[PDB]
């Protein structure tokens, strides 16, 4: 039930489930990481990224993930759906992008 | 909304009024702090002078000196909707956005792929007549209503075939519990906990129905899902615009 692409509450990182292990893996940073943060707000309901940043595993860890996914930036603006343009990848610059989308749904009282 | 109770302050932050030369019209669920999602039909040609246009907001009572009242930019309307019932939907941009408090709060669309769940009880919010025959609602009210199958509603007992696949219907068959006059352009709202919090997400637009709460005549309202795209778009392309545009 748990929706495939999800950002953690505690640095924004973004975590897109791989099906093929039941694994969590970190989206690599791109020259694209602005359309891609945009994207992945936009794919679980929020309305747009209000701000994204790239993080690096040696520094912020791996907060339980297994491994990367790219995008491949050449079909990225053909889409609709992040999942469709992505592929696993090693990203060896260990650099993956975090997205502060516009948070919404929750009441705020005490 | 027939059938329903009063709600207090903070319990649903989107819900917003929509007032034309001082009257409320409809209501409206806010998307972010200047971006409001209603329904199309709200703005027939005689309604289309912005400036007289108000939108409400933080406060469930109509006459609450404390709520907050904006101005209208522009309103992009689905250029679908044939009457000017499919598509009828539209974005209401405010002149400058509305602060996010405890009591101001806009609500999630649903996420991609993420589909209505038949049967689910979802709640529906609004200010319009609490009987047909009625008056509006001087507090804000909230009502809990399932989903029903549009195989149900389309039967001939129902709403015969009028239930087009961009619109869906929530109620009761025995009737009793409804949206109503005055609830048009409002929310419809599901929870769920697929981001791993529970959030409240924009299901339906209360868009009309034949009387209200009467049995086997249970509300339609607008499918959001299917208008994802359209809402991303619209507001991409028409945050500058100023004015009614239409986008299809
Ligand atoms: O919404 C509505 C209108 O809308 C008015 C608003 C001001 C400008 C446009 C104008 C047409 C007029 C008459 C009726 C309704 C309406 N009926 C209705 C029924 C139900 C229901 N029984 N489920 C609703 F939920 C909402 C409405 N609105």
């Amino acid at each position: 039930p748990l929706y495939p692409v999800q950002v953690s509450s505690a640095d924004a990182r973004l975590m897109v489930f791989d099906k093929t292990e039941g694994t969590w893996r970190l989206l690599c940073s791109s020259r694209s990481n602005a359309r891609v943060a945009g994207l992945s707000c936009e794919e679980m309901g929020f309305l747009r990224a209000l701000t994204h940043s790239e993080l690096d595993v040696r520094t912020a860890g791996a907060a339980g993930t297994s491994g990367f996914f790219c995008v491949d930036e050449g079909r990225l603006p053909h889409t609709q759906r992040l999942l469709e343009v992505i592929s696993v990848c090693d990203c060896p610059r260990g650099r993956f992008l975090a997205a502060i989308c516009q948070d919404c749904g929750r009441r705020k009282l005490p | 909304i027939v059938g329903g109770r009063d709600t207090s302050l903070g319990r649903w932050p989107w819900q917003v009024s929509l007032r034309y030369d001082g009257a409320h019209l409809c209501g409206g669920s806010l998307l972010s702090g200047d971006w409001v999602l209603t329904a199309a039909h709200c703005f027939p040609e005689r309604n289309r002078v912005l400036s007289r246009w108000r939108v409400f907001a933080g406060a469930v009572a109509q006459a609450s000196p404390h709520g907050l009242q904006l101005g209208v930019q522009a309103v992009v309307y689905h250029g679908g909707y044939l009457p000017f019932n499919s598509n009828d939907i539209a974005l209401v941009h405010l002149s400058s956005p509305l602060p996010l408090t405890e009591y101001i709060q806009p609500v999630c669309l649903p996420a991609a792929g993420q589909a209505l769940v038949d049967g689910k009880i979802c709640t529906v919010t609004g200010w319009g007549n609490t009987q047909y025959y009625g008056q509006q609602a001087g507090v804000l009210q909230e009502a809990r209503v399932p989903i029903i199958s549009n195989d149900v509603c389309n039967g001939a007992d129902f709403y015969g075939n009028q239930i087009k696949p961009k619109m869906f219907c929530a109620g009761y068959p025995e009737g009793g519990i409804d949206a109503c006059q005055g609830d048009s352009g409002g929310p419809f709202v599901c929870e769920d906990s697929i981001s791993r919090t529970p959030r409240w997400r924009l299901c339906g637009i209360v868009s009309w129905g034949t009387g209200c709460a009467l049995a086997q005549k249970p509300g339609v309202y607008t499918k959001v899902s299917d208008f994802r795209e359209w809402i991303f778009q619209a507001i991409k392309t028409h945050s500058e615009a100023s004015g009614m545009v239409t986008q299809l």
